[PDB]
């Protein structure tokens, strides 16, 4: 009988997967203080790896690596990239994008203007955009600091993507969301399924003031905008659909145009990262779901925006994935008495 | 020659000393009798090991220590050992009755009628010293002796002996071979009271020594002989610079200097490799990389825990056999192109390296190998701090319903002492967080 | 040198203890004229914290034995191990004492307490550093639970720092010699809160239904309930008796088992228990899923309706002490919710390489569990049902006692089952 | 990767390199507390006495 202990009560994944677990009859949860246990979903903030690992004849796993901030902090991916040489400052699918520390407070202030003014003197594109960890969008490089100073926190200004991939009809921006679930062997795993959460506004891009459709957020389109749950259900493509549509209008795949670009980035910032959170050689075990966000271009290349680590699911989606997240990092590690659901993305440990 | 006295507490202690003199012996070539072939000087000299071993006019090289444990029974196995012949009388303190894993019964009820006369003990040893650096205590923390009697003579010491250092080599509980549900409580009591009087102490985790035992010796149930041999071979690497000719951590000021930039945060983590079990056909010996890399790898260090998540505020290493410096600076610049190592910035990041060229002697029949090189770092990791964590944590389970406190209490302690030694692991704990995370 | 006064008061006192020094004085070698004749220097390495070493190298159990009539130890003297018995160490009266607490207490007891002491203090002056004492005892009766506690009072007066240890065996309707015994045990069980550190609770039912169902006895006797107290009582001292780290002291032991002083009431258990299919081996896992099933246990308290506040565990016997500790943190990892979450690591295992008579190993549980409130209770019941009723409380009125001494007394174990409440949630 | 202060012996050899450069109670006052537990003990166990008798 193995037993786990649930310290994340807003969690819709792991609540799921706490549902599964159970109706297997072989697990057993136990208060969210009770050290003995096989398997914590454990909080978002101040996780006590610490205390984890320490309880003789218990093998011990939790849903989170330690050190995974590095890569899911707006401020902190963005000096991962430019300092780690396996991202490289050239890194030709991240944003220029830059840490801006506000004036009540290293910063890259002048750094983002040199290259600011440059754009400005070579009649090029120069919108930007400028967000936290409440975003603002503006071609005027006075509008976005003095929008940072009014604030108290450390925010990120990056080049906003003047000219999105958008879907006909409707003429509307989109993001596309891929769940990638890293075990214990550190091995990445992409689900198959993805998720486009599209704009029901036309792309408008002379006028960064109304942030309808500008912005893909499930839930600014479902409170700002008017024309939600037009196109498909709840502003959610899932990938068989999206397919057909590069098909008939592109004449291409899903699969050649954007998911290979995809795999790539996510093995480039998960492989980046594994000696830091490693877990290979540790008295205890970790894995972890990640939510990638991608945008796409006219052009159809693919660039990253940031990575969620405890990200939410699909609604039609919740079953197959929580089943999986069993499989391959629960069960793996505590077998129970397909094809999968998952694209192995083999790399050099 | 300036002199350096231990003092072994209580049974963790006693016993741990034991195995350490025995190697110590062993390596200086020195018999079970105390005579040493090789001394050349008889009845005297200030030689290296001088500083560890006295001498008389017969010839004999004695300890410069002393045994103290309120209760015979373990004392009593080093009158009648293999070195009975070694220590003289006076230097083997034995009382009644024990602590019964009381820190307020070692500290206060059996120890103020006990403290004077170890003093008296010492001193006689001090009388001796021409020039005394300081004292290496060996003690636990969850035994009642180990922690309530330590305390109490670490503040006498830096009352009789002002000018002196004193380090700490401190048994950190692990149930897996621990007697008493209070130890928690014994733990936090001492470090609050000692923390002022230690200069730099090294924390060994008994889960960790377990650990190694049964992964690196195919040990299925490891004794307190088998985690006391092993310790003995890194307390060795630890002291070896002190009775050794050389120039790194030539005395116990060095210590502080090179490990301890800031007083309360004086617990370096201590790695060790290769340790290789002597019922092997044979083992590849390790290289001067392979066993530096093995410096980064959590299963051999002493405390486990995870440094890529803390800062480096010092880094040492301490090579035994075969090695030259210019391998350690080729597996140096290796490790730090595939390794997570980050200094606080308002340290060097660099490594101070000492070699001897002697390498590890092995107890005879005992569980470890001969190998041609070893490595033993030092480093003050902001990451020990999880092992603090992880102990306050079960005290404050215990403590809100103060269960087992009338036994503290019954034995003269307040308790409010309790409190007073949880508030100071918070600011501990807090010291570490405010130089490790950003 | 730790020694150990034993003492063994009333007829189920001395007779229990009498079955105790012939099953301990098997195990270290001792013949029934106290010359050792085993084979092994483990015997030996502890033998003083329960003998004395006289002249001729003979052995002399360090137990005096008490009763206020002669009848119960003069067979103890004629019994198989009664001539090792120190002969000044028997200090007995006449009169008897009717199964009257307080004829034990205040009269016929107090009569003959002071030169129960006088051996008590020549035992102890002997020793080189005397522990503590353990006193084996019923409570239904009248000289165990009535001048038993009486001693206790007066050795915590004149040893107040020493450790004081019980084997009170508690009485049950079913297996009862008169109907006054929950007045004698509600009595004693006040003193025993106070003025004892450890008590290990034999509830009688349990001896019975163990010798019944388990040991298959088609009709148990006293002789047959002794046999398990003896194998217990051997089994709960290994740690005393032998070279061992763990619970190896008394006050060690308490230290270790007693959170809170008033709550020092152990529920011991002994495996195997196997009917006459006897010969067969027993597996790790098996002793220790018995050790820890209710029906090993001697209390006829239900551990699964309260929690374990400390549990400490003895393996006797040449055994995988690996595999050892695989099963016992299989036990508190697959029914960690009985264990208190406050307390961790409230479980210890200690090992024995020399097994009981018999056996080619054993393990012995003693548990300090909120449970134990059950056992309370029944004696609080049965006490009020007669108590309203102001029966029986004639004799124990005419030896001076008033009625507000047994309304305190009832006052003060309802209070003792309300701590043991506040601390199962 | 620059060594510095390199001493060479029979015995051994140490050095160091630098990869990066940055960027109490009086004896009075024991023995009170010392009597002072003392003190709270001997309390204790008079008002043990005192109950017994009583
Ligand atoms: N590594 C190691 N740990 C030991 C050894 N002996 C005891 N310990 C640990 O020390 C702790 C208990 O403290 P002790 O040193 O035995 O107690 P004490 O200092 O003698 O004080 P008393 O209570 O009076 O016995 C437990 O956690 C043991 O695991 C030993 O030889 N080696
Ligand atoms: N550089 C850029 N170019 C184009 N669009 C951008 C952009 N940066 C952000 N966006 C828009 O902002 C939305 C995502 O914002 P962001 O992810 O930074 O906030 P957030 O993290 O609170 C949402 P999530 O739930 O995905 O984490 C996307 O829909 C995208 O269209
Ligand atoms: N287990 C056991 N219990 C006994 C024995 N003799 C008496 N008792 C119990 O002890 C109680 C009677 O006390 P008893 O010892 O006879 O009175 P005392 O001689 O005045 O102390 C009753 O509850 C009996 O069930 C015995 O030999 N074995
Ligand atoms: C011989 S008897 O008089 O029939 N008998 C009556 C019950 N009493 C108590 C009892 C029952 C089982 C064990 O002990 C023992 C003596
Ligand atoms: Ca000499
Ligand atoms: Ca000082
Ligand atoms: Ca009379
Ligand atoms: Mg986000
Ligand atoms: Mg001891
Ligand atoms: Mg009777």
């Amino acid at each position: 009988m193995y037993t786990f202990v649930v310290r994340d009560e807003n969690s819709s994944v792991y609540a799921e997967v706490s549902r599964l677990l159970l109706a297997t009859g072989q697990w057993k949860r136990l208060r969210k203080d009770n050290p003995r246990f096989n398997l914590m979903l454990g909080e978002r903030n101040r996780l006590p790896f610490g205390r984890l690992g320490h309880e003789p004849g218990l093998v011990q796993l939790v849903n989170y690596y330690r050190g995974a901030d590095k890569l899911c902090r707006k401020a902190s991916l963005v000096k991962l990239i430019k300092t780690s040489p396996e991202l490289s400052e050239s890194c030709t699918w991240f944003p220029e994008s830059y840490v801006i520390y506000p004036t009540n407070l290293t910063d890259e202030r002048e750094v983002f203007l040199a290259a600011y003014n440059r754009r400005r003197e070579g009649r090029e594109g120069n919108v930007w955009i400028a967000k936290s960890s409440g975003i603002l969008i503006s071609s005027e490089a006075s509008e976005l600091l003095d929008f940072i100073d009014e604030q108290g926190q450390v925010h990120v200004i990056q080049k906003y993507l003047e000219k999105p991939l958008l879907l006909e009809p409707g003429h509307r921006k989109f993001d596309i969301r891929s769940w990638v679930l890293v075990d214990h062997l550190y091995n990445i795993y992409l689900y198959r399924e993805g998720v486009l959460r599209t704009s029901s506004e036309p792309y408008n891009s002379a006028n960064f003031q109304d942030k309808t459709c500008h912005l893909t957020n499930h839930c600014i389109q479902k409170e700002y905008s008017k024309n939600y749950g037009r196109y498909e259900e709840g502003n959610e493509m899932f990938f068989e659909e999206f397919n057909q549509y590069l098909m008939d209008a592109l004449n291409t795949t899903l699969e050649n145009s954007i998911l290979l670009q995809i795999k790539h980035i996510i093995r480039s910032c998960l492989m980046c990262i594994e000696p830091a959170i490693s877990t290979k050689h540790l008295h205890y075990q970790s894995f972890q779901l990640f939510g990638f966000d991608f945008m796409v271009d006219e052009e159809l290349k693919v660039w990253l925006i940031e990575v969620n680590g405890a990200p939410a699911c699909a609604q039609k989606l919740y079953a197959e994935l929580c089943q999986g997240i069993v499989d391959v990092a629960i069960s793996s590690v505590f077998p129970l008495a397909p094809t999968s659901i998952f694209i192995k993305l083999h790399h050099h440990h | 020659m300036r002199e350096c006295i231990s003092i072994h507490v209580g049974q963790a202690g006693v016993q741990i000393g034991n195995a350490c003199w025995e190697l110590y012996c062993l390596e200086h070539g020195i018999q079970p009798d105390g005579q040493m072939p090789s001394d050349k000087t008889i009845g005297g000299g200030d030689d290296s090991f001088n500083t560890f071993f006295s001498e008389t006019g017969a010839g004999k090289h004695v300890p410069r220590a002393v045994f103290v444990d309120l209760e015979p029974t373990v004392i009593d196995e080093v009158r009648t050992g293999t070195y009975r012949q070694l220590f003289h009388p006076e230097q083997l303190i034995t009382g009644k009755e024990d602590a019964a894993n009381n820190y307020a019964r070692g500290h206060y009820t059996i120890g103020k009628e006990i403290i004077d006369l170890v003093l008296d003990r010492i001193r006689k040893l001090a009388d001796q010293c021409t020039g005394l650096q300081g004292f290496l205590v060996f003690h636990s923390f969850g035994g009642g002796t180990g922690s309530g009697f330590t305390s109490l003579l670490m503040e006498r010491l830096s009352v009789d002996y002002g000018k002196k250092s004193k380090l700490e080599f401190s048994i950190y509980p692990a149930p897996q071979v621990s007697t008493a549900v209070v130890e928690p409580y014994n733990s936090i009591l001492t470090t609050h009271t000692t923390l002022e009087h230690s200069d730099c102490a090294f924390m060994v985790d008994n889960e960790a020594i377990y650990d190694i035992c049964r992964r690196n010796l195919d040990i299925e149930r490891p004794t307190y002989t088998n985690l006391n041999r092993l310790i003995s071979q890194i307390v060795s690497s630890i002291t070896a610079s002190l009775r050794f000719d050389g120039a790194l951590n030539v005395d116990l000021t060095e210590f502080q200097t090179n490990l301890v930039p800031y007083p309360r945060i004086h617990f370096p983590l201590a790695t060790y490799a290769p340790v290789i079990s002597a019922e092997k056909a044979y083992h590849e010996q390790l290289s001067v990389a392979e066993i530096t890399n093995a410096c980064f790898e959590p299963a051999n260090q002493m405390v486990k825990c995870d440094p890529r998540h803390g800062k480096y505020m010092a880094c040492c290493l301490l090579y035994r056999g075969d090695v030259v410096p210019k391998d350690v600076n080729a597996a140096i610049a290796t490790i730090k192109t595939k390794r997570s190592i980050q200094f606080v910035d308002w340290c060097p990041t660099g490594f101070k390296v000492g070699i001897n060229y002697q390498p590890p002697t092995v107890v005879p029949g005992g569980d470890l190998a001969k190998v041609q090189r070893a490595v033993c770092m030092l480093s003050n990791t902001t990451a020990i701090a999880e092992a603090w964590a992880r102990l306050d944590h079960k005290f404050d389970l215990m403590y809100a319903k103060r269960a087992f406190v009338h036994w503290y209490v019954g034995e003269g302690m307040e308790e409010g002492e309790f409190s007073e030694a949880r508030e100071d692991m918070a600011a501990l704990e807090k010291d570490y967080e405010e130089v490790g995370v950003d | 040198m730790r020694e150990i006064v034993h003492i063994q008061a009333g007829q189920c006192g001395n007779q229990i203890g009498a079955k105790f020094w012939e099953v301990i004085s098997d195990e270290h070698g001792i013949d029934p004229t106290g010359s050792y004749h085993g084979d092994s220097d483990l015997q030996l390495e502890r033998i003083n914290v329960y003998y004395n070493e006289a002249t001729g190298n003979k052995y002399v159990p360090r137990a005096i034995l008490v009763d206020l009539e002669p009848g119960t130890m003069d067979s103890v003297r004629s019994g198989p191990f009664g001539q090792i018995f120190r002969p000044d160490n028997f200090v007995f009266g006449q009169s008897g004492a009717g199964n009257n607490w307080a004829k034990g207490h205040y009269t016929e007891g107090a009569e003959l307490v002071d030169s129960v002491l006088d051996v008590v203090r020549k035992e102890s002056e002997s020793c080189d550093c005397l522990q503590g004492f353990q006193l084996t005892h019923s409570l239904g009766g009248g000289t165990g639970s009535g001048m038993g506690t009486l001693l206790i009072s007066k050795i915590r007066e004149e040893y107040p720092d020493r450790i004081m240890n019980t084997f009170s065996v508690m009485p049950s309707p079913k297996v009862s010699d008169t109907v006054v015994e929950p007045y004698n045990a509600t009595l004693s069980v006040h003193q025993l809160v106070e003025n004892t550190d450890e008590t290990y609770c034999i509830d009688n039912e349990a001896l019975y239904d163990i010798c019944f169902r388990t040991l298959k006895l088609t009709t148990p006797t006293y002789g047959d309930l002794n046999h398990l107290v003896s194998a217990t009582m051997s089994g709960v001292t290994t740690c005393l008796r032998f070279p061992g780290q763990l619970n190896a002291d008394l006050r060690k032991l308490a230290v270790n088992m007693v959170p809170f002083p008033r709550l020092h009431f152990f529920m011991p258990g002994f495996a195997p228990l196997t009917s006459r299919q006897q010969y067969r081996a027993l597996t790790v896992p098996e002793l220790t899923q018995q050790m820890f099933d209710s029906k090993n246990m001697m209390a006829a308290c239900d551990p699964r309706h309260g929690r374990y506040l400390t549990v400490a565990a003895i393996f006797r016997g040449r055994m995988s002490m690996k595999e050892v500790d695989e099963q016992m943190l299989n036990v508190q990892n697959k029914n960690s919710s009985y264990f208190v979450e406050w307390i961790p690591n409230n479980v210890k295992t200690a090992v024995c390489d020399i097994p009981p008579r018999g056996l080619k190993m054993s393990a012995t549980f003693i548990g300090n569990s909120t449970a134990i409130q059950e056992l309370f209770k029944r004696i609080s019941e049965q006490f009020t049902a007669m108590f309203r009723r102001k029966a029986f409380l004639h004799w124990y009125t005419g030896e001076g006692m008033d009625e507000m001494e047994f309304t305190e007394a009832e006052s003060n174990m309802n209070d003792l089952v309300s701590e043991y409440q506040q601390y199962q949630d | 990767m620059e060594v510095i202060e390199l001493n060479k012996c029979t015995s051994g050899q140490s050095f160091e390199v630098i990869l990066k450069p940055p960027s109490d109670p009086s004896l009075e006052e024991i023995q009170k507390k010392l009597e002072a537990a003392e003190e709270r003990r001997k309390y204790q166990e008079a008002e043990l006495l005192k109950h017994l008798a009583e």
